């Protein structure tokens, strides 16, 4: 609740950016925050299979509901709760909330960069962050770079 | 083959004191089970509930 109240809302963009470190992070993200309802889908569709199995089969009606009702029940038990779900969410929150933060810095001085940037962009053409440009270069300095 | 069939006793028989008496303690055994049981169960429900999420939110 604290980690969710500091970012307020969560939009499917961030969503599927963290995507790279968790490919279930949506499907975690909704099994801890009330977003939508969850049916138990695939619960409900082997119930439908075990009722055409049923109706080939000639039983009683109330054994292809109790039958369509079980994989339900199945489904549900194993969506519901799963706390892990939770410590996933908390660690999106805490790489989401450190994104936005970065992102608010980024915009505040953009206009203080822009002319840098300028100059930036038709001297080096590569895209590679500077921070990992400028570790390379002083473990390029390190290693050859003459001692004197 | 014309399967045979009956009246239940218990749809036609006067209301008793036995009956009364005994299921009496059935039934308060059966309540005191069923309500520890369903305490449980719904313990455990209502804590595997979500958190609630923000207003007009996806994922
Ligand atoms: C026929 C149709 C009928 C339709 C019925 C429809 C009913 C709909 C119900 C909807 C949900 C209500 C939930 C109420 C929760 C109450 C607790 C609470 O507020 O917790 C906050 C809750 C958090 O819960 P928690 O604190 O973690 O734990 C709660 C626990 O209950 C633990 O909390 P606690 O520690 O405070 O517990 C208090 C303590 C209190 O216990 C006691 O001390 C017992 C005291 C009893 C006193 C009774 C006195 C009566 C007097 C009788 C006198 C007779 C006299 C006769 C005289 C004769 C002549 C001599 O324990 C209990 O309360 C016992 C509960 C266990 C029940 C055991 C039995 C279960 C099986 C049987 C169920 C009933 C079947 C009826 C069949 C009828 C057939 C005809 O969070 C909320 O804020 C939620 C609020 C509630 C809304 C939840 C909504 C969920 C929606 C889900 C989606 C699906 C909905 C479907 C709806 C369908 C509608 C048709
Ligand atoms: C013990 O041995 C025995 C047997 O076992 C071998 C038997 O089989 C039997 C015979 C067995 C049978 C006939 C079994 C078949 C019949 C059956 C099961 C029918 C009975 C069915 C049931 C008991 C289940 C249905 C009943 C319920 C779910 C109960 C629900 C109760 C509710 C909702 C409570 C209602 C009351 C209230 C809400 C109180 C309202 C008033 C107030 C709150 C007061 C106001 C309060 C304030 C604060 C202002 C006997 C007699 C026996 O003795
Ligand atoms: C006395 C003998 C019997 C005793 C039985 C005892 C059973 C014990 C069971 C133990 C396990 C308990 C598991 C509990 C799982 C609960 C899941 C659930 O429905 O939770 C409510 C959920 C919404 O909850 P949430 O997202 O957290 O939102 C609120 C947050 N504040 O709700 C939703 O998200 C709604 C969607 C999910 C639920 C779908 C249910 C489908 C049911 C299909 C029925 C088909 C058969 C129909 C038969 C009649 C036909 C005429």
């Amino acid at each position: 609740l604290r980690r969710k109240q500091q970012l307020g809302k969560i939009y499917p963009e961030e969503v599927s950016s963290y995507t790279q470190i968790n490919p279930d992070i949506a499907n975690d993200l909704n099994l801890t925050f009330n977003a939508k309802l969850l049916w138990p889908v695939r619960g409900m569709t082997v119930g439908a299979g075990f009722f055409a199995f049923a109706h080939l089969f000639n039983l009683p009606y109330s054994f292809r509901l109790g039958l369509f009702v079980l994989p339900t029940a199945v489904e549900l038990a194993f969506t519901w709760g799963n706390k892990t779900s939770q410590f996933k969410s908390i660690e999106f929150m805490d790489y989401l909330l450190q994104y936005r933060v970065s992102k608010a810095l980024l915009e505040k001085n953009a206009k203080h960069f822009a002319e840098k940037k300028a100059a930036y962009q038709k001297e080096i053409n590569s895209s590679q962050s500077v921070q990992d440009l400028y570790n390379q270069l002083i473990t390029l300095v390190s290693e050859q770079a003459p001692s004197e | 083959m014309r399967t045979k069939l009956y009246n239940a006793a218990y749809f036609l028989l006067n209301n008793n004191e036995s009956f009364g008496h005994s299921f009496g303690i059935r039934l308060k055994i059966v309540g005191l089970n069923t309500w520890i049981v369903g305490y449980a169960v719904s313990r455990y429900y209502f804590s595997s509930l979500r958190v609630k999420a923000a207003q007009d939110e996806r994922f």
